[PDB]
């Protein structure tokens, strides 16, 4: 029952180390750019694809295996022909 | 007493890392033909403990461009999850027996990304505001080469938890069938952590002496778990259940050689100019990578060699 | 008291172990601190480490000459340092600015905007007289911060 | 547009030189630097001293060359005066003169190599450049700054030694040379940090004046070092280097073979020095000889007169330049007529070297803008012609 | 003459590519060549520990200003001023007198050693060879106000040594 | 610029900006501005028959009020002690609270300030310089 | 060359305590036995069903079979 006890002493020992860092021991008394957004959209549609990929050495301890073989292939098929019509425009990245 | 097993690892892996700046200058001596510490140790050892008395002596003083709330929330964090993540590791035997663990780590490391993004914001102009961004721009690009090789030898090994992990390695030093993959394993785990090949890493220069030690300790906190990670993975030791104690032995004099290694590295190479530093990502390391996971998946299906659980 | 005053024998210790100095490289007594990062007379590790951002600094080092187009800037930047910090400035030229003295831009002394403590004289000193300006300075350490309150 | 001056900031290299960047998002297109952080007041200076008090404000011009500067001195000077200086000191003029190229080409690469941030080649060859600096003080002064060279040739003799001294340095320095060319010739990234970067190779890169390398290691064979002689000069072998096209690493290939030629010179200057005097005999240049000032009646008028007053220079105009380790060496020296000189204008490089990073810089990164610099070895003080 | 440097075309062949081809892919580059040439760390390590240890000079160097004088006391200055017309930074100030004896010394005595740029020319002016650069780079004291040498200091220092002193001008005075 | 009175106002970032106390009544004194008070000994210094006859400082125009407590919040928008910090530099709950709020516009027959002239400055215009918080720049 | 050797055997050190803490609590907490893993629910049926019939509350302990002879 120690999870969840196992990280409460960890936080409050950072959180008092400021205490003596920051506090008491103290006592003083945007431009838009178009190439640097786009990276950010490409990379969470291959942060999805991978979770649909994820399950997998559980989807081998399975049945009849084909249907799991050739299935499974076709994801990384999806996840490399996105690659290459984006490769026909990556701008300056 | 099971407190006594937190303090007796959170306290003695803080003098791990406050007694390594010290040997990264000496290994970097000794390289250039120059000593380490000469006047204060007398063999260096007596240097960092008077370094560390001097960042709480001198004064922290605030910006008055910045928000309070936000500033010192990032060094909260920051020893936070670097040092969570260490919980569920054996050596050989781990403090929590996570029934799976290996996206546990992942889904703490997510989280490093979020905390660059905090500092370099709420502080100020410029600097701290667009080349702070650029940082989180590029480490965002190292899940998807880190991930994806990670899922590759999940195939093999048969499962998610760490424990059955090294049962399955007591014969092989499993670079042997995915020294490939060991290149793009520590390349990758290179570059998120942000040392010297891989740098262009304002986020730091507001810290004055107080909470700028912090981000430079749990930094240093990542580059040993980046080591102990990759030495229960790849270079697995031998187990014995009724000597622990020759386990541990032969585990961190493991992961003090690659500990080393960052040193090692540091002292050769130039940066990578950053527009390059991208593009040797997607339009290199990433087709290869799904290349090598269709790999790992046929040939333990053609060998009729798939790992129980 | 001997148990108070015990104890600037560390703290008025640690910072006399571990100094973070700035350099403002301007004429040719920069080069000559290269020498003493090059390896003969090793700068490093003996209680003092390399470069450093200017923020994290307390012993700045003014060498060589000063121009008026350079006096506002050299004291932006001293006033960023924390508090216990220290100016010693090698090279003749920032003495009296060394000859260029009599020259309509330079300014006289690099003594009437900062403030110095220790003076190291000559065209380049020779990174041999200047390990013995830095000694000399860790030797001036030795002031006390107890008996200072616990006087008044 | 952002407007950031990233200049003052002292981050290595040389915290100077503080410029503004018109950068379009991520390219720069506009770059315009500002200079004058040191303007010492050198020129107007001199308007009051002496010839020979003059002397060192030329030695100090530089960072690196103490024998390279006042080489453009005294040969700017002694051809006003009628006198070609004797040949026992012609032949330390050329080592000393094919030694400071030896430091220059030293700095050019380690100093470039730590603005692009590597550690390691800055202190591997500055603990081989010690080995050198014993050299100057055994001959003239001090470290660095000597006022050795006169206008009535080399100022005294060198000591017994120096001749087992420079055949045992080198002999043992292409080991080292061979050093570097692992370090960075066969490497890939250190390739790709430098390739196409600044290809500058028209006729405007003639056009805007600039003197040797970003010269004929892009493209146009011309030097100053055998079309003009300075003195026993060409005599000695040797060739010079061309690199391929136009960009920084075909001029950084110019200065391995650089280093390559001044240790052949070196090699071939030691067996052909002959035994003979140091000074200008005729004594209304040269001062007499400390065993001399002590004896005669003829000796003291001309000591004692010498240094109150200097010499006699007659008047017109003149102009020479000399081959700088970074370039040409203008100097237009007006004379007047008396012990003090009148006007004497400087030509540096890095007016043509630096006014042409406007041309160069555009179309390409802000990363890409610290790499230009340290390929034409740009010295501030220097830049105060 | 010529040389033509980084000038050669490629190989493009079937069998030199596979030296091109396991370059770039396995790495044979970058490591044999620069993870050998760092290590190379076994060298002595050349540092001198400065406190203790000290580096090599010259018998000419430059340092220290100093005055000599003869055997038994005699103040080999004579004040002929020489040394004054020749400094560059006008760091010599000097005002002479006839003391009562009849021949003539010195009243004040001055050496800017904040505007001394060390061309040392003063010790090869004098004619009755009285200032000497003394060879000691010991130094650094703490105000503006002290640097400035007046006489007492001058006559002082140049008596805290003298065998210093007389052994490397009687081991140089040949040359020069 | 670094006074303790007027930064005993402003450094009282608290739960709650109560004045002193809870009244207006008697503030305020007479604000003499610093370049003032180092300009009266300057010429006193070399008078000459200034000994015996003592002087006053004369302050601004005129009293002052209560809004100075509320002028701080406007406009800003609502040395040897130790090693770590000094155990007592305190606000000090004693007689400290009522050394200031006892005003005392005292005899106007001294000659004092504007004899050993010239000192003539307002308050509005060097209010911006001393006072500093978070907003800067509106 | 030689002074690094003291530096490696110092935070090397420093590791070789949580290895060493971890197993002598173990160790210690189950009397010289390890710890009972569960990872599926099926052996957690055990621990939840022994530690009722140990000999009090405990499940680090056995009976063997001299319990029913
Ligand atoms: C048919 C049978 C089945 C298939 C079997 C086939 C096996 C093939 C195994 C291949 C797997 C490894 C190759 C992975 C790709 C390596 C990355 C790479 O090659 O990029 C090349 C990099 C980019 O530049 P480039 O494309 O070469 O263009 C310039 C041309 N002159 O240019 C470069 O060369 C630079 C190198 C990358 C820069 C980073 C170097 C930093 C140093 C890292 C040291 C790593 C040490 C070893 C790893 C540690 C061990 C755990
Ligand atoms: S005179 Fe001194 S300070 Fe000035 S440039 Fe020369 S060495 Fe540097
Ligand atoms: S050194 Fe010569 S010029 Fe100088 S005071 Fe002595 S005698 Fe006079
Ligand atoms: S030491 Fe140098 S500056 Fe001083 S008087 Fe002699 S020549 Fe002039």
């Amino acid at each position: 029952m120690n999870l969840m006890l196992a990280l409460l002493t960890n936080f409050t020992l950072a959180t008092l180390l400021v205490i003596i860092a920051f506090w008491l021991p103290q006592l003083n008394v945007l431009p838009f750019s178009m190439k640097f957004f786009l990276v950010a959209i490409t990379f969470l549609l291959f942060d999805l694809e991978i979770a649909l990929l994820l399950p997998l050495p559980w989807a081998s301890q399975t049945a009849n295996l084909n249907t799991m073989l050739t299935m499974a292939l076709f994801l990384i098929i999806l996840l490399a022909v996105s690659l290459a019509y984006e490769w026909t425009q990556k701008g300056l990245e | 007493m099971f407190m006594i097993n937190i303090l007796m690892l959170i306290i003695p892996i803080l003098l791990a890392v406050a007694f390594l700046t010290l040997v990264e200058r000496k290994v970097l001596g000794y390289m250039q033909l120059r000593k380490g510490p000469n006047v204060v140790g007398p063999y260096g050892l007596l240097q960092p403990i008077a370094d560390a008395i001097k960042l709480f002596i001198k004064e922290p003083l605030r910006p008055a461009t910045s928000s309070a709330s936000m500033f010192i929330l990032a060094p909260i964090m920051a020893l936070g999850l670097a040092l969570t993540m260490w919980i569920p590791l054996p050596m050989p035997y781990p403090l929590i027996n996570m029934n799976l663990g290996v996206l546990f780590m992942l889904a703490m490391s997510s989280l490093a990304v979020y905390s660059i993004l905090w500092s370099g914001w709420a502080s100020n102009s410029k600097y701290a505001l667009i080349g702070a961004l650029r940082a989180v721009a590029q480490t965002i690009s190292y899940e998807v080469t880190l991930a994806i090789i990670l899922l590759s030898v999940l195939l093999m090994s048969g499962s998610f938890t760490l424990s059955t992990l090294i049962t399955t390695q007591e014969q092989m030093w499993l670079i042997l069938p995915a020294w490939p993959l060991a290149m793009m394993w520590f390349i990758s785990t290179l570059a998120e952590t942000n040392r010297a090949p891989f740098d262009l890493t304002g986020f730091n220069v507001e810290y004055a002496a107080g909470p700028f030690a912090l981000f430079f300790m749990a930094e240093y906190a990542n580059i040993i778990m980046m080591n102990i990670f990759t030495a229960i993975l790849f270079l697995g030791t031998s187990h014995n259940p009724h000597m622990p104690e020759l386990y541990t032995i032969n585990f961190t004099i493991k992961s003090l050689l690659l500990t080393m290694s960052f040193l090692w590295i540091r002292a050769s190479y130039p940066r990578f100019r950053y527009d390059q530093l991208m593009h040797l990502l997607w339009k290199n390391f990433l087709p290869l990578t799904l290349a090598l996971c269709m790999w790992h998946v046929s040939l333990p299906i053609l060998t009729s060699g798939i790992p129980p659980q | 008291e001997y148990v108070v005053a015990k104890l600037d024998d560390l703290i008025n210790w640690a910072r006399r172990s571990s100094l973070w100095p700035m350099t403002f490289g301007l004429a040719c007594c920069a080069v000559e601190m290269m020498h003493m990062a090059a390896p003969r007379y090793d700068m490093d590790r003996f209680g003092v480490v390399f470069r450093a951002s200017p923020r994290q600094s307390d012993v700045m080092i003014v060498a060589g000459t000063l121009t008026n187009k350079m006096a506002p800037a050299l004291r932006k930047v001293y006033d960023q340092m924390p508090e216990p910090r220290y100016v010693v400035s090698m090279g003749s030229c920032a003495n009296g600015g060394g000859y260029y003295h009599y020259s309509y831009s330079v300014v006289r002394g690099c003594d009437r905007i900062v403030p110095v403590d220790i003076y190291v004289p000559g065209c380049p000193p020779t990174a041999e007289a200047l390990l013995y300006g830095i000694l000399q300075l860790q030797k001036k350490i030795k002031r006390e911060k107890r008996l200072r309150i616990w006087y008044r | 547009n952002l407007t950031l001056n990233f200049g003052p900031q002292h981050p290595a290299a040389h915290g100077v030189l503080r410029l503004v960047m018109e950068l379009s998002g991520e390219m720069v297109r506009k770059c315009d630097p500002h200079i004058g952080l040191l303007h010492r007041g050198t020129e107007k200076l001199i308007e009051y001293k002496t010839y020979l008090q003059a002397l060192p404000y030329f030695d100090r011009l530089d960072y690196v060359s103490m024998m390279c500067n006042e080489q453009a001195y005294s040969l700017a000077v002694e051809k006003l005066l009628n006198i070609q200086p004797p040949p026992r000191a012609q032949w330390i003029r050329v080592l000393f003169g094919e030694i400071t190229r030896l430091l220059n080409h030293i700095m050019a690469v380690t100093t470039h190599a730590l603005d692009i941030g590597a550690m390691t080649p800055f202190f591997w060859m500055f603990e081989e450049r010690e080995k050198m600096f014993e050299f100057y003080e055994r001959v003239s002064g001090a470290r660095m700054h000597a006022a050795y060279v006169r206008p009535g040739g080399v100022h005294q003799d060198l000591p017994l030694g120096l001749m087992d001294d420079i055949y045992e340095f080198s002999k043992n320095f292409s080991l080292r040379i061979d050093e570097l060319e692992e370090m960075l010739t066969n490497n890939r990234i250190w390739r790709n940090r430098t390739v196409d970067i600044g290809i500058v190779t028209a006729e405007d890169a003639l056009n805007y004046g600039f003197s040797g390398v970003m010269l004929r290691g892009s493209g146009i064979q011309w030097d100053l070092r055998k079309t003009q002689p300075y003195d026993v000069y060409d005599q000695v072998e040797f060739d010079v280097p061309i690199g391929s096209r136009g960009d920084c690493y075909d001029r950084y290939l110019c200065r391995v073979e650089e280093m390559r030629q001044s240790i052949r010179i070196i090699s071939q200057c030691l067996n052909k020095m002959p035994p003979g005097e140091i000074k200008v005999d005729d004594a209304k240049v040269s001062p007499p000889k400390r065993a001399e000032m002590k004896t005669s009646m003829e000796s003291l008028i001309h000591h004692f007169k010498l240094y109150t007053e200097g010499y006699q220079v007659p008047p017109g105009a003149t102009y020479t330049a000399i081959e700088a380790p970074k370039g040409e060496f203008g100097v237009y020296l007006v004379s007047d007529g008396s012990s003090r000189p009148y006007r004497c204008k400087i030509k540096a490089p890095g007016f043509a070297h630096l006014a042409g990073l406007d041309k160069m810089s555009k179309g390409h990164m802000l990363a890409d803008v610290v790499a230009i610099i340290g390929t034409q070895d740009i010295v501030f003080g220097e830049v105060d012609r | 003459t010529y040389k033509y440097v980084n000038l050669r075309e490629p190989s493009m062949d079937m069998k030199s590519v596979t030296d091109r081809a396991a370059q770039t892919l396995l790495w044979t580059e970058l490591i044999r060549g620069l993870g050998m040439t760092l290590s190379y760390l076994f060298r002595e390590p050349a540092t001198i520990n400065y406190p203790f240890e000290k580096g090599p000079l010259s018998p000419r160097f430059r340092g220290e200003h100093a005055l000599r004088r003869y055997p038994s006391g005699e103040e080999r200055c004579i004040a002929c001023k020489l040394c004054e017309a020749v400094c560059p930074a006008q760091a010599i100030t000097i005002e002479a007198e006839p003391r009562a004896d009849g021949s003539r010394r010195t009243t004040r005595y001055d050496i800017d050693m904040t505007k001394c740029i060390y061309c040392g020319f003063c010790q090869e002016a004098c004619p009755v060879d009285a200032i000497v650069e003394g060879p000691n780079f010991e130094f650094s004291t703490e105000t503006h106000e002290e640097l400035l040498y007046n006489k007492e200091k001058l006559l002082n220092n140049g008596d805290k040594w003298e065998a210093e002193i007389a052994a490397n001008i009687q081991a140089d005075y040949l040359y020069r | 610029r670094e006074d303790r009175f007027l930064n005993y106002f402003a450094n009282i970032r608290w739960f709650g900006g109560v004045p002193l106390i809870s009244l207006g009544k008697k503030t305020v004194k007479q604000p003499v501005y610093i370049v003032d008070v180092t300009k009266g000994i300057i010429n006193a210094i070399k008078d000459p028959d200034a000994r015996g006859k003592t002087f006053a400082f004369v302050g601004p125009s005129r009293y002052l009020l209560f809004d100075l407590v509320q002028y701080v919040f406007a406009v800003a928008h609502r040395i040897g002690r130790l090693f770590e910090i000094s155990p007592f530099e305190p606000w000090t709950t004693r007689d400290k609270v009522e050394r200031i709020h006892t005003t005392d516009k005292i005899l106007p027959h001294l000659p004092g300030l504007e004899d050993l002239g010239v000192e003539a400055t307002p308050l509005e215009l060097k209010a911006i310089e001393v006072l500093r918080r978070h907003r800067t720049y509106r | 060359w030689f002074e690094v050797l003291p530096g490696i055997a110092v935070m090397g050190v420093c590791l070789f305590i949580p290895g060493m803490a971890t197993a002598r609590i173990h160790r210690f907490s189950n009397g010289g036995k390890e710890k009972r893993v569960a990872h599926y629910p099926y052996q957690w049926y055990l621990m939840e069903r022994d530690r009722r019939v140990s000999g009090v509350n405990r499940s680090y302990v056995s009976k063997g079979l001299e319990n029913i002879d």
